[PDB]
DNA sequence: AAGCTTTATTGAGGCTTAAGCAGTGGGTTCAAGGTACTA
DNA sequence: TAGTACCTTTAAGCCTCAATAAAGCTT
RNA sequence: AGGGAACCCACUA
C-alpha cells in the first residue's frame, strides 16, 4: 500500500499532465489513452524483482 | 491479445509476473462556461496489473 | 561555453556556463561534495 | 586624571574522514520513452 | 497519408567564526 | 583455446 500510494500519485500526476497539455491545445482527451498503465505495472514489478522499496531513480 | 488464465507454475517456467489486472471506474464531468454537465462512465478501465501473493484469495 | 563566447553572449549565460564547466571537472575529480548533487547517470547511479 | 583601542586566548559550530579478513552463490538493470521529420 | 531515426549510520580530529583583556596611545 | 560491468541480497569460516 505504502508503494501503490505513490504510483497511484505518479498515475493521476500524469493524467493531470496528459489532459493539461490536450486542454491547451484547446482539444478533448481520450482518458482510457490517457491512463499510463505502466506505471502501477512496472513499478510494483520493479519494487517486487529487486527489493527496493521506492522508485527506480531513488535506488540508494 | 487473448486473455487466458495463467497458472503459477506456467509463471515459474516461463518467467512472467504473476499478476492480475486492476480495473477502475472514472466518472468524467465536464463543466463549461454557460453550459450543464455531462456524467459520461469509463466503467472498468485498465489502469495496470497488481501482483498476486500465491494462495491468497485472488489467487487461482 | 567556447561557441557562447565566439558567437557572443551574456555575461549571465557564460557565468551559467562556467559554473557547470566548473561542476563538471569537479565531479569529474570527486564526486562527494557536500551541499552539491551527486553526478549521477541518466539511470540515476553517481558516476565514480 | 580615567577613557579609548589593539592583539593574543576561549567556546561553540562546521567540515572531514573512518569504521575486520577471506570466501561462495544468485538477481536485476544498465540501454528508453516522448518526439520531429520524409520517400 | 504510415513509418523509422534521433533528442534528451556515528565518533574523533582540525579549522574558523564570535567574544574577551592587559597595555599602549591619547586625554 | 576464451567478450562484461555495477549494485543488492543471502550465505561460509
Amino acid at each position: 500500500a505504502f508503494l501503490f500510494r505513490g504510483m497511484f500519485k505518479n498515475l493521476l500526476k500524469e493524467v493531470r499532465i496528459y489532459a493539461q497539455k490536450f486542454i491547451d491545445r484547446g482539444k478533448d482527451f481520450n482518458l482510457e489513452l490517457a491512463i499510463k498503465t505502466r506505471i502501477i505495472s512496472d513499478g510494483l514489478k520493479y519494487s517486487l524483482a529487486t527489493g527496493n522499496w521506492g522508485d527506480q531513480k531513488k535506488a540508494h | 491479445g487473448a486473455p487466458s488464465p495463467m497458472m503459477p507454475n506456467e509463471a515459474r517456467l516461463r518467467n512472467l509476473t504473476y499478476s492480475a489486472p486492476l480495473y477502475v471506474d472514472i466518472t468524467k464531468t465536464v463543466i463549461k462556461e454557460g453550459e450543464e454537465q455531462l456524467q459520461t462512465q469509463h466503467q472498468k478501465t485498465f489502469i495496470g496489473k497488481i501482483p498476486i501473493m500465491l494462495r491468497s484469495t485472488y489467487c487461482l | 561555453l567556447r561557441r557562447n563566447e565566439q558567437n557572443g553572449a551574456a555575461a549571465h549565460v557564460i557565468a551559467e556556463d562556467v559554473k557547470l564547466l566548473q561542476f563538471h571537472v569537479a565531479t569529474m575529480v570527486d564526486n562527494e561534495l557536500p551541499g552539491l548533487p551527486r553526478a549521477m547517470q541518466k539511470s540515476g547511479r553517481p558516476l565514480k
